[PDB]
């Protein structure tokens, strides 16, 4: 067959549902395959479905519809661990397969008590933006010598408690380091 | 009218006098469309309209599976030899196809046998391997585990085997679609003393399927009426007879055209 | 059920490269696969069962060995840098049907014109701010690995010998220093997050480790530096 | 094991008239396993000129073939079809009814 499409990315925030959609072209069609691969880690199967219907697997579920070749991979309950990309493949008339580009999934965690600051730290130094709700986003650098990364989430799993960071690197200050950024007028800068 | 697409595995283990170990034939209709074997391992057409429209990259695709499924041919006929405790040369086949018949309905079928036998049938529509004997249930016990292997079976009978079927039949439309009407003759004939025969024969004609029969003042022969196997006759025509010991007449339907040989 | 050899290589433009991939699922059918930015995955070369291979989409600079029926090699003949990628080897029952496939680990590989440029990390950790202690009750740990290259490291964090997770955020892709420059070298930030009680607690050690995929013994080495190998890069701190 | 011994069938293409030219058939079928020899003879000698189709399958797991030569029809030349398989203790020879 010719073609297979699926969105380049999706977000949605922890406890919520997501679908990730997948419409294939081919000549001849003998299933569409769903594969899961985290971020530098090998693609892991996860459904198959050649007739439709809607089958069940836990938290994830997949859905085919022939007539209008299109098939969803569905999640429910989301959790951090959800976070990968998302693989739909379909087997064509010759029994090969047409992969489809993938798709990022990116999950929010839910921050219940939010408490945005910038703090500096000594090894030279470092800053770190962090305890920010999810809603904000990072942005990149302004200037070539001043190094900015992108939101990461950890987990402090003893304490039940999800954070938001970023770190900034390099004259330089915390004050200035995520000017570029849209961040809360209520950021605690020490 | 009503067209088939069927594709055969042959498996012979311990073979002599030159047999190949593993065949491979497609048909549409009678006609043989593909062919592979273990000697030439290579899928190539058997119809010149199948060479015309399948570029080499069917052939080279195919070609590939069809080393792959002979490879597990052979396995699979050792465990049933296994299984049974038997001792040199059996055959293992397999029949894949469909059919799409006048009203536009639809059949499919997959079936293996053992020796020539009957050994496993398929049934799509309750997803099913109907077992002859205790070795094809324990087939049936591991095939029947795999449920997205049998649904993937029923969506190629039902659906991709018709599409083939369809696509062959437009390729071969000047071999599969045409009409070759019958040369029909009545002959009249005293053989044992007392005894008239008489024998209705049918040639040249294409399709193959025909209907001839004897009728006595224009009602159903209730005699016994011996008939003539329908025969290629080597051009791309067949032959067939019905013969009646005896007001009688021959009828013979072909492709929608009713004929009347009185006598 | 799949096993793919090297997860990291460092190759000249030129170089002849064999990459080794094993199954013992009792399969009859394997695959070779890239695997680049924007695009699905493209097959290489498969091999149906046992005795027979052929060409996928992209053939072209490899060669491949179905050696047994567990084995099948991919061989880079002149490595180019079009063949710097992420390779995987998969392997299912049979070509047709609900077979699903089992994928090796991965294999990245990056062809360069000369390994001039290849450089392991600077590993260094940065102590929690006071003023997040007293703010949150919690400390953050800073580990930054910079002026690498190629991209091939893994970090990880060790708490009094012991590998930890939880509290843990690397950056998932590192960050390209000179972004302007064709052969820029790359920084990855993490993050630990302990309680205040655990990083003011003494004799709780901090590692942060990088495992940095460079040059082996056999790749030729000529400059006056140190010969940028595949070596650990460490970094520690201690609790006040 | 159950072993099929093949239905044999001489037939002409066109009906037979001595001395027009015609092709002589022997359609093999029926038959299980699918190691077989056919040969068309003519007074007893076998045929060099023949011609056949390759192996062919049948729904009911058997087999069939068929031999064709161009030929002659005359009263004095008597045709056959020989034919050896596994379940035939020697080779049969199916003499054509001439039509």
């Amino acid at each position: 067959g010719q073609n297979i499409d699926q969105p380049t990315e999706m977000t949605a925030t922890e406890g919520a549902i997501v679908q990730i959609n997948c419409t294939y072209q081919t000549s001849g069609f003998n299933g569409l395959f769903w594969y899961q691969q985290h971020a530098g880690e090998a693609p892991t199967f996860l459904s198959y479905n050649v007739l439709d219907g809607l089958e069940e697997k836990g938290r994830f579920s997949s859905f085919l519809s022939r007539s209008k070749g299109y098939s969803y991979l569905l999640l429910k309950e989301l959790q951090m661990k959800d976070s990968a990309s998302y693989l739909c493949a379909a087997e064509d008339s010759n029994y090969q397969l047409i992969w489809g580009a993938g798709t990022k999934l990116i999950i929010k965690p839910d921050i219940q008590n939010p408490d945005p600051a910038v703090y500096q730290l000594r090894d030279k130094s470092v800053c770190l933006f962090t305890d920010f709700d999810s809603q904000t986003n990072v942005s990149q650098s302004k200037d070539s010598d001043v190094y900015i990364t992108d939101k990461c989430v950890l987990d402090m799993r003893s304490m039940d408690f999800k954070s938001n960071s970023a770190v900034a690197w390099s004259d330089f200050a915390c004050a200035n380091a995520f000017n570029n950024s849209i961040i809360p007028e209520d950021t605690f800068f020490p | 009218r009503t067209h088939s697409l069927r594709y055969f595995r042959l498996g012979v283990s311990d073979p002599i006098h030159g047999v190949p170990e593993f065949i491979s034939v497609g048909y549409v209709d009678s006609h043989p469309i593909t062919t592979y074997d273990s000697v030439t391992r290579q899928k190539e057409p058997r119809a010149p309209w199948m060479a015309e429209n399948l570029a080499p990259d069917h052939w080279e695709r195919y070609t590939q599976l069809l080393r792959g499924w002979q490879q597990m041919f052979k396995v699979e006929l050792k465990r049933l030899q296994r299984h049974y405790n038997h001792s040199g040369s059996h055959t293992y086949q397999r029949m894949i196809g469909c059919e799409l018949l006048e009203d536009g309905s639809t059949t499919g079928f997959l079936q293996y046998a053992y020796d020539g036998q009957d050994f496993l049938i398929f049934n799509k529509d309750t997803l099913s391997w109907l077992a002859v004997d205790n070795v094809a249930h324990t087939i049936k016990q591991a095939w029947e585990a795999n449920q997205h292997e049998l649904l993937y079976q029923k969506n190629w009978l039902e659906e991709e085997c018709i599409a083939w079927l369809k696509r062959f039949l437009e390729y071969g439309k000047d071999t599969l679609q045409r009409t070759e009407p019958p040369l029909v003759r009545v002959n009249r004939k005293e053989t044992f003393p007392g005894v008239t025969a008489l024998f209705c024969k049918a040639h040249g004609f294409y399709p193959p399927e025909i209907y001839m029969t004897w009728m006595k003042n224009g009602e159903e022969i209730v005699q016994e009426i011996d008939y003539g196997d329908i025969l290629p006759s080597g051009d791309g025509t067949y032959q067939a007879w019905a013969s009646i010991e005896l007001l009688y007449s021959c009828h013979v339907e072909h492709s929608g055209v009713h004929m009347v040989l009185q006598v | 059920g799949v096993t793919q050899t090297p997860k990291f290589q460092v190759l000249k433009t030129g170089q002849s490269m064999t990459l080794q991939c094993a199954q013992d699922m009792n399969h009859n059918s394997m695959y070779w696969y890239r695997q680049d930015p924007g695009m699905g995955l493209r097959l290489i070369y498969y091999s149906a069962s046992e005795g027979t291979t052929d060409k996928g989409e992209v053939p072209n600079g490899y060669n491949v060995s179905r050696l047994n029926k567990r084995e099948f090699s991919l061989r880079l003949e002149s490595a180019a840098p079009s063949q710097t990628s992420v390779y995987f080897c998969a392997s299912s029952y049979e070509v047709s049907g609900a077979n699903v496939l089992t994928f090796g680990e991965g294999s990245r590989l990056t062809v360069l014109e000369d390994l001039k440029n290849v450089f392991p990390p600077e590993v260094a950790v940065f102590e929690p701010s006071e003023a997040e202690i007293s703010h949150t009750q919690k400390a953050t740990l800073v580990c930054l690995a910079t002026g690498f290259y190629p991209d091939h490291v893994e970090l990880s964090w060790w708490v009094n010998g012991k590998e930890v997770h939880s509290g843990v955020c690397t950056d998932p892709q590192p960050l390209k220093e000179q972004p302007a420059l064709n052969d820029s070298r790359y920084a990855l930030s993490s993050r630990l997050r302990v309680s205040a009680t655990f990083w003011q607690n003494p004799r709780n050690h901090f590692r942060c480790q990088v495992q940095f995929y460079g040059l082996s013994e056999n790749d030729e080495w000529t400059q006056d530096r140190a010969k940028p190998v595949t070596q650990i890069v460490s970094a520690e701190a201690w609790g006040r | 094991m159950i072993q099929r011994t093949p239905k044999i069938q001489v037939y002409s293409r066109h009906p037979a008239e001595n001395g027009k030219s015609n092709f002589l058939n022997c359609y093999v079928s029926g038959f299980h396993p699918s190691d077989i020899e056919v040969d068309l003879l003519k007074n007893g000698e076998r045929i060099e000129k023949v011609e056949h189709s390759d192996l062919s399958f049948s729904k009911d797991w058997s087999f069939y073939l068929l031999y064709y030569t161009e030929f002659t029809p005359t009263e004095k030349d008597e045709y056959a079809c020989r034919v050896n398989h596994v379940t035939l203790s020697q080779p049969k020879i199916v003499k054509w009814d001439r039509d």
